[PDB]
């Protein structure tokens, strides 16, 4: 493995400072480094392919070395040598694919194909250099193991879910309370509804909950809360929870009271803010529970006081609610996120490539299924997976 | 291999010399006395007849600079050297019309012979070279702000034989060391001194017979023990008072 | 080109590996590269600006080089360098401002100034080198021919549009069917509206559909899909077609049925979702169609079926929607994007300098006007372009 | 690849340049480079097919040379050599037809046999030569970029298109008023009707218009332009636009009145001509837009007068028409055209061989299709199938 | 002039023979015949341009030599080359272009250009060779005098004219009789018309005519030759000959009787067929002469002889016809045809740089007024223009 992430960095920090022009010793370092390689190589004959719609190249070995007998690098000398970089480059590639499609429960977080199999062998360790791209450097840590860790913009943490809960309710749905939601990516937006708006609720006022818990803790996020549901806003006609009827909600909105956002870690209240809206750290959580309540205005001009009336049929519908986007975090475990283009490399050659379902990942690596059952196995294999997707792409995009 | 070449024309396509030829093919007439045109022109047939033969000489030429060139390291950028080196036209005169169908070439022994030394000789300058920037770089970071100048240099020179120093402008001896002061340094000779430093320190103290100063405190003070050399005044640590390099 | 790249890596692995301390070492590869330049270059002389409101500042070298001496750097050392290396920085500003206004219809896509028309010359070459800088790897790439690419967060595909398409309409515009959307950026909300609430609908269902054609194709796109189109949830007072009068929409939301997207390429559909909500990846697509239907509930309680009367007029405007957003893909062009700072910095030396409106681009590098008319001419001007603001934004920023 | 095209003008120019007769100084030039080839291959293996009907033979080296002595060429000579030439000759056909089968995505471009992927080797490249063969010439300036070009009579650059609109109609198709056509290969008919004879139009004028839009842009053509559409001067009964029944159409042709026929490039007008004849010269468009008008005779004789009462029935139908041929033009990219046989050599030894349709040509390699989706992966993958037809044209007729 | 195209070949048998491997001696005696050049041109100085959008860029000269004795010629090789030859593409375009648009009256078949004139200068003819390439083939030739000549396909030796002639009319048009024909490119196609269906017709014939003068002679021209004119096969509405009104044309086609077809050259009969339709061969002609004759069917079936009546009026006019095409001809002069890229050439070069109308050529390089007034010195600027255009496409196209 480790092996594989090398012959990369080779080709990039080479196909990139090997040009018609520079002093050697810019590469003096590197060019050492290549041929190194070159030689452990030549003689092995190796396997790509034998799954799905996957050609199967054999590759032979057999090049020669790079003369040191030069200060600046004369055209002649790059197009000798971008000819036998181009050989690599569309090997790792038909390399790559190759064991980023078959998966196993057992050991799943493990090499596989007859290519990289014979890679982790010893006689090929001879390479290993420069491993500073963000996920090797994450790779690493994992196997002798400690405080792993990767960053995302707009991670992809909550499993799609839009729903509601009828609390109060009665067949025809007319006085309804409640709450609906729309969990999703790294969004959360929560309406609390009451048709009566509290008329005969203690205090004039209804309570409302929403909890929603993390498949993995995320540390050091920014989050953004905001007042109101915008997306639970707009008058809807919604199937009854039973699919036997539908009901109408006509919202108007009133400013959430008593908010309280609490991110909880194991139980344990790790931070909590009181109607704090804008920006927020929430530091290290596996949940997150958002209360906050609907209180009856006590004070109405003709206007309002004629949208609540003490007696049905109740019309406009009192609704309050909150919105929550996590910016950013910090994660153990490797996500789907807004910016990393790791999920959509693994599950387009997948797809490209007629790859079968196997029986670690969800059919067409769904998302929303993976991260719903983020089991170890699963998460072992995606991290193997998104590994290999990120060496890839330092060389094909 | 900078070995500036020349006319694949020249080479044996020759022709130029058939060239040369038909132009002084029509060059006989009047102007001034007659032991004039009378002497030059015949002494023209002579390069004419013998053309057949002259194209032999282009040839001959051709391949023999075409061929030693090869066996050569030493790039060869053309210059304006200080000294000439006189050619008698006589000479030249003869060699033309009278060669014949004679044909010489590089013995193989001789070429290798050619090779070797070059070799040699490119070896040696390239090598003394690393072995000078060795050198002078170490010479700055140790600041043995002394010889640097002359010194190496000489020495340098002189294993490279060729040249009795001496006889160089003082101006080059010196630029000389501008430009050797800015390379880098064949990996093995640095590869060492980087290694001798880290450990400098530690030969030094580790030393027998020499250690590095000692402070006075005017201040009645407790000597210390260490079981190796039994009831002594040392103290690896020096702080708290001013130093005087 | 590939020169005035170097020209800056050269100086920020300067100004950056080079202070009050470090040992030599760390630079001597470095040091080298950096000389051999400065020995190019004095003797030359050059003249930069004159378009618009630029000064004409000209140039000439002569600047003694280093010292491979001290193995230990003294502030006295860097001083003499700083003051050296600032004359190069104000000098690359001053010369990619330059080609970084001058446009070419015929062979816009080659250099242009007077700056580095002589760059290009050969005696140069002798400098490239480390090129690691994204852009440039892909420049490269791009002068030999391969699959090139980018990456890209929230991706900027989409030429703003903002309408709608009445299917069936009348004067009144009392019982219309049609579709209204805004695409924009990297996202796509479509809602289909039927004043009817399919009442005389076959199976009580109307179909509505939204395709968009991509001006380039996007490739490895990692998309968010959520039913509903909030920008059509609300109220609206509209203009005709026609611009004659103004139309009612009062809009009442129900689930979206047999939510189909297809991501299309060429006229072959390449990735289909049913109804899947949440993340979904398109691999390779110039082309996405969205499908979605409204059923008129067959089961309804008295408040919704209240809004959905049997004759007009109909005063509750049953609305399905889509809302689309794509988080991040991979392009073979250049495009703006939400986190690339290259069209703004583009954009912004033009302005600042009054660069008066050539024969390539749009008046003000408008982006709409730009994507939907995305010509090759277009294109390879942006790409040189957008690639001297990155090379200049590794200097300043 | 440059690889490839060698091995042949190297046999061309060898079984042509080499008869029982001529001087050797004739060819001394020559047989000296031939030479050269024989010892890079003697010791290499190369194996082709392994796809459909396609054999799958295996070839081996170890061939003698050539006298450098006679003065002149005995019949003896011939024959000797005839013997290893057909060995070449039988070799080459089984390797273009080997890689002008395969099909690629990604590098659709790039070699795919492991015939060829072996010949980009650099061992190899001492071959090159003699580069005029109009298709190499082109391949390489495309590796290099640089404006490119081609030569074509009767160019293909209109999908077959057979069509007609209907501006004015009604069930029983007794006044009808639009446009038909036929868009195929190089030529453009199109004829305006209106069964009214512009009898309540405005200045008694009906106006037409078709527009086709290339695929790709093309320049320097010159064109045929005459006025009437012979293809649409004759009754016909052709099927309605929803195919439930059947119209008649009874022309009688008038001249087209004020004919313009603009070509445009990217919306621009680049040459326009208005009511010109015969031949005219489009230089550079990728748009091509024919307007053109009928207009009712102001003054009719009695047996015209008798075709266009002032009611209805309408039964002599007024047509006006104009016909379009490019009879020559250059296009950056291939096309089919009616001289050349690359799409036909292409087409035919696949179908010989029972190739199976793989993912980037249509079926059939039916160029229709081919154009109307022409895809850059198409592109490149068309590019490099017609270079290598024009390469084993050379030898192989 | 003959220098120019030197300055091609050189350079195409240059970018082609010139390439990474080939062995040396293949080029041995082209590498020479290259230096030669450099040698000759170093020194001169050049302007170019000067009018309309013509830019005007300035040349100097001083490039290195070529190597010899070698063997295989490194990639360092061709690049430190190509870059030498792409300032004379660039070059020699500019100098083309320049060239391609001045005329002069008195003696405009000769150079004019400030850059050509100093080419024609004695110093430079130290360059003519290789001249293989059709057009200056021919232009030499010419020089000396003699049976000079190029090859066509469909040759463009008819300017447009579509018009008829009434032998028998009168007022209503009710009873005409005469012939309406399209002479353009190399295509005739001819109708005789007799209403009366040659009734009142001594034997009952009704003789036809039609006669066609070529502004230049035809050699070896391969015809075809058929029955029927299509073109006038339908029916039309026609203005008459004085404008005033529209006559009534509705044919009935039978076949052409005691076609005669005669190639004329200055008189004289050369080539004479008598009713043979099919391919036939015109040796040398400037004159086309078509006689053919409707006869009165002497048989009829009912349905045929009503559309005959004894007396007025007649509603199916009796219509004969011919069609001819010129496939290839030899001309000793230059023409527009249907495969050479020449015309488009010049009218394309003149026209992207908004060249003037000059006194020679009609506005736009209008083919049919062209060939309608081919005069002497029209002639000669096309062969001069023909010429450069073709040595153009050599590099350029």
């Amino acid at each position: 493995m480790d092996v594989l992430y090398s012959l990369s960095k080779t080709l990039k920090d080479a196909r990139d400072k090997i040009v018609e022009g520079t002093l050697y010793s810019n590469v003096s370092d590197l060019i050492q480094q290549f041929n190194q390689m070159i030689i452990t190589m030549n003689g092995n004959e190796f396997q790509t392919g034998g799954i799905g719609n996957l050609p199967i190249r054999n590759w032979n070995f057999d090049f020669g070395l790079l003369g040191t007998t030069l200060l600046n690098l004369d055209a002649n000398y790059v197009e000798t040598a971008r000819n036998t970089i181009d050989y690599f480059v569309d090997f790792v590639d038909n390399v790559c694919m190759d064991e980023m499609v078959r998966e196993s429960q057992r050991n799943g977080i493990a090499p596989q194909s007859d290519s990289l199999r014979k890679l982790s062998g010893l006689k090929f360790k001879r390479i290993n250099f420069d491993n500073s791209s963000e996920y090797i450097e994450n790779w690493n840590l994992q196997n002798r193991r400690q405080r792993t860790g990767f960053t995302f913009h707009k991670p992809n943490i909550f499993p799609y879910s839009a729903s509601f809960t009828l609390n109060r309710s009665q067949p025809a749905h007319d006085n309804l309370m409640g709450t609906m939601w729309l969990n999703a990516g790294s969004e959360i937006q929560v309406a609390g509804f009451d048709y009566s708006c509290a008329i005969n609720a203690p205090a004039n006022t209804q309570q409302f909950e929403h909890i929603v818990q993390l498949r993995r803790v995320l540390t050091t996020a920014t989050i953004t809360l905001l007042p109101d549901a915008e997306r639970f806003s707009f008058p809807r006609v919604i199937n009854s929870a039973d699919g036997a009827t539908t009901w109408y909600f006509n919202p108007v909105i009133l400013r959430p009271n008593n908010v309280e956002v609490e991110f909880l870690l194991n139980g344990q209240i790790i931070n909590t803010y009181q109607a704090r809206f804008g920006t927020i750290i929430a530091r290290n959580f596996d949940t997150i529970r958002l209360s906050f309540q609907l209180m009856r205005p006590p004070n109405m001009t003709p206007a309002v006081a004629a949208l609540f009336p003490n007696a049905q049929p109740f019309e406009h519908h009192a609704t309050v609610g909150l919105t929550l986007r996590i910016e950013s975090a910090v994660c153990e475990s490797v996500l789907a996120d807004a910016s990393e283009t790791m999920l959509a490399n693994v599950t387009s050659v997948r797809q490209e490539y007629a790859i079968p379902v196997g029986p670690v990942f969800p059919p067409g690596m769904n998302w929303t299924d993976l991260i719903t059952n983020y089991s170890p196995s699963r998460e072992d294999n995606l991290q193997r997976v998104f590994t290999v997707a990120s060496i890839r792409s330092m060389l094909v995009k | 291999n900078q070995v500036l070449n020349d006319n694949i024309r020249n080479g044996h396509v020759i022709n130029q010399l058939m060239e040369a030829l038909m132009q002084l093919s029509r060059q006989q007439f009047p102007t001034m006395p007659v032991d004039y045109k009378r002497s030059i022109q015949r002494g023209i047939l002579l390069l004419s007849n013998r053309l057949g033969q002259l194209v032999d000489l282009t040839r001959l030429l051709a391949y023999n600079y075409e061929t030693l060139m090869a066996c050569v390291t030493m790039n060869m950028q053309h210059v304006q050297t200080l000294t000439t080196e006189k050619l008698q036209l006589t000479s030249v005169t003869s060699l033309c019309m009278l060669i014949g169908n004679a044909t010489v070439i590089p013995s193989p022994q001789t070429l290798f012979h050619y090779y070797n030394v070059n070799v040699n000789f490119h070896s040696n300058y390239n090598e003394r070279i690393n072995d000078a920037v060795a050198i002078i770089t170490a010479a700055n970071r140790l600041n043995l702000y002394q010889k640097k100048m002359k010194a190496i240099v000489e020495d340098f020179l002189k294993r490279l034989h060729i040249f009795d120093v001496a006889r160089v402008p003082d101006d080059q001896m010196y630029r000389l060391r501008d430009r050797l002061r800015l390379l880098p340094v064949e990996v093995r000779r640095l590869d060492i001194f980087n290694l001798i430093l880290m450990n400098m320190d530690q030969i030094e103290r580790a030393s027998d017979k020499i250690a590095q100063g000692v402070i006075i405190a005017y201040r009645d003070m407790q000597l210390e023990r260490d079981e190796m050399y039994g009831y002594v005044n040392i103290a690896r640590n020096l702080d708290g008072f001013q130093q005087i390099n």
